[PDB]
Formats: structure tokens, C-alpha cells, sequence
């Protein structure tokens, strides 16, 4: 009371039984969306 | 409503006025590849009539000699038409076949003609070398003969050292002179892989043979041919990439 200044992990776990699968994707036609640039 | 069928396949057709049933090899129609089955993530092309349809090679003339043909499928088509370049751009194909053989001749002609489907139809040297150095093999021309087709040296062992009695494990059926002109069986893809290059392996060749040969007697007609005429049911292509022939 008197002397009030005196008063985690992003990552998380998940079970992984077999490899990855992989949805169906069309093309893109459009800007703004980039998924390729990264920047390392 | 048995002996005469029509086959339609893309902007070609088939008619023949005398056939035995229609042979479907193990029960099977061909079919697209099914998504648990599948492994590369790329799309596959579909191109549906364009490769799907009956191509017609040339004739090969039958004799009082004559040994028996084989070929190779895809090989025989990878010259040919869209079918031909759609298997030189892509690294994986898939894909089932109609097989259909006209032999014709006349009610004093006289002979029979075994057609046979073999997977993984492998012709072996021939030769007495036990090392494998030494020993012979055959050459690329004969292993894929192509739309030429090749001949056997010895029909009765099928050059690949097996007898001809039991081919009729695979799916066959007989031209019969005196009773059908045409023999047709639908093969599905069979692999041990989902898809395959179409170059490097084939999955099958047709067979077809004399075991009783052909007999006239004189004044009839001397030129009697074999004709084939095949179809790609359900083809898949994927990995596009520049033009490989071999």
C-alpha cells in the first residue's frame, strides 16, 4: 500500500500420427497476397 | 443381343457383327486414382477425349509360318497422337486400355489365334551362358518393339521361358475362325505404384499367337491380317516438365 512499485510460450504441442496430408488448391489471381517472399 | 457390339470411345467407334462377350481383366473397370492411394501432391491432367479413344496400328499378315506378334503398352502409343505427347511432357502416367483385335477370314478358312494380356511381360535372352557377364540379352528394339511390333523365336516357352498352355491365366480370349472375328478385353491399370513413366516401363504387352495355324485350300484367300486397334481409359498425367522420347 504504502510503496506500490513494489506491488508463457507462444509455441504449443500437438500429436502427430502419420505425415502431413494435402488439401486441394487453385490458382490465385490478385495482389496483395504474397505466401512466396519471406524475408530470412 | 449378344454377338454384335458397338464400342464408342471418344470421336471414335467400333462395330463388329461377330464377338465373344467381352473380356474385363480381373473383374476391374479402369478408374481415376483415388485420393488415399495417391502420393505426389501436383495436380494430374485429365485431358478425357483427346488420349481417350481408339488408335489403329498397321496390320500384321498372317501366314502358314507365322510365330506370333507382341507389344508393349503405353509404348506403342508414346508416338503417337495426343496420348504420345502428353507422355513425353510429364514424368508420371496412369491409365487403363481396350484392347480390340479383328482377324477376318471365310467359312472354308480355318485356324485360331490366342490373345492374351501379360502385366509385366518380361522377354528374356537366349542363350546356354550361366554368367551373367557372358550371358545374352535382349536389345531395346526388342524389348519395346513400338507401333512394329516384334516376333517370337520360340512361341511355345513365350520367350520369356514359361510354356503358352498356362497363358490362359491372364486374361485372353480366342479368334476362332469359325466363330468370332474380333477379340476384346478392358484392362485396368494394374502397378505395384499408383503412377509410373510412361517411357522407362510398360506395364503390359498383348499377345497374340497361332496355335492352330491357318489353313485354305487353294483358290481362297491367301492375305489374311491382324489389325489392333486399342484405347487409354481413364488416363492421368503428372510431373510436366520438357520433352523426353527416351
Amino acid at each position: 500500500d504504502p510503496v506500490e512499485d513494489i506491488i508463457r510460450a507462444i509455441s504449443s504441442a500437438t500429436n502427430v500420427e502419420s505425415a502431413a496430408n494435402t488439401t486441394p488448391s487453385s490458382h490465385r489471381l490478385e495482389t496483395g497476397r504474397v505466401p512466396a517472399l519471406q524475408a530470412a | 443381343s449378344d454377338r454384335v457390339a458397338q464400342l464408342t470411345v471418344g470421336n471414335s467407334s467400333i462395330t463388329t457383327q461377330e464377338a465373344a462377350n467381352i473380356v474385363l481383366a480381373y473383374g476391374e473397370w479402369p478408374e481415376y486414382c483415388p485420393d488415399t492411394d495417391a502420393t505426389a501432391v501436383d495436380k494430374p491432367t485429365r485431358p478425357d477425349v483427346s488420349v481417350n479413344r481408339f488408335y489403329t496400328l498397321d496390320s500384321k499378315m498372317w501366314q502358314e509360318n507365322s510365330t506370333g506378334w507382341y507389344w508393349k503398352f503405353p509404348d506403342v502409343l508414346n508416338k503417337t497422337g495426343v496420348f504420345g505427347q502428353n507422355a513425353q511432357f510429364h514424368y508420371l502416367y496412369r491409365s487403363g486400355f481396350c484392347l480390340h483385335v479383328q482377324c477376318n477370314a471365310s467359312k472354308f478358312h480355318q485356324g485360331a489365334l490366342l490373345v492374351a494380356v501379360i502385366p509385366e511381360f518380361v522377354i528374356a535372352g537366349r542363350g546356354s551362358n550361366t554368367k551373367p557377364n557372358e550371358a545374352p540379352h535382349p536389345g531395346f528394339t526388342t524389348t519395346f518393339p513400338g507401333t512394329t511390333g516384334a516376333t517370337f523365336h520360340d512361341p511355345y516357352v513365350l520367350d520369356s521361358g514359361v510354356p503358352l498352355s498356362q497363358a490362359l491365366i491372364y486374361p485372353h480370349q480366342w479368334i476362332n475362325l469359325r466363330t468370332n472375328n474380333c477379340a476384346t478385353v478392358i484392362v485396368p491399370y494394374i502397378n505395384a505404384v499408383p503412377f509410373d513413366s510412361a517411357i522407362n516401363h510398360s506395364n503390359f504387352g498383348l499377345i497374340v499367337i497361332p496355335v492352330s495355324p491357318l489353313k485354305y485350300s487353294s483358290g481362297a484367300t491367301t492375305a489374311i491380317p491382324i489389325t489392333i486397334t486399342i484405347a487409354p481409359l481413364n488416363s492421368e498425367f503428372g510431373g510436366l516438365r520438357q520433352a523426353v522420347s527416351q
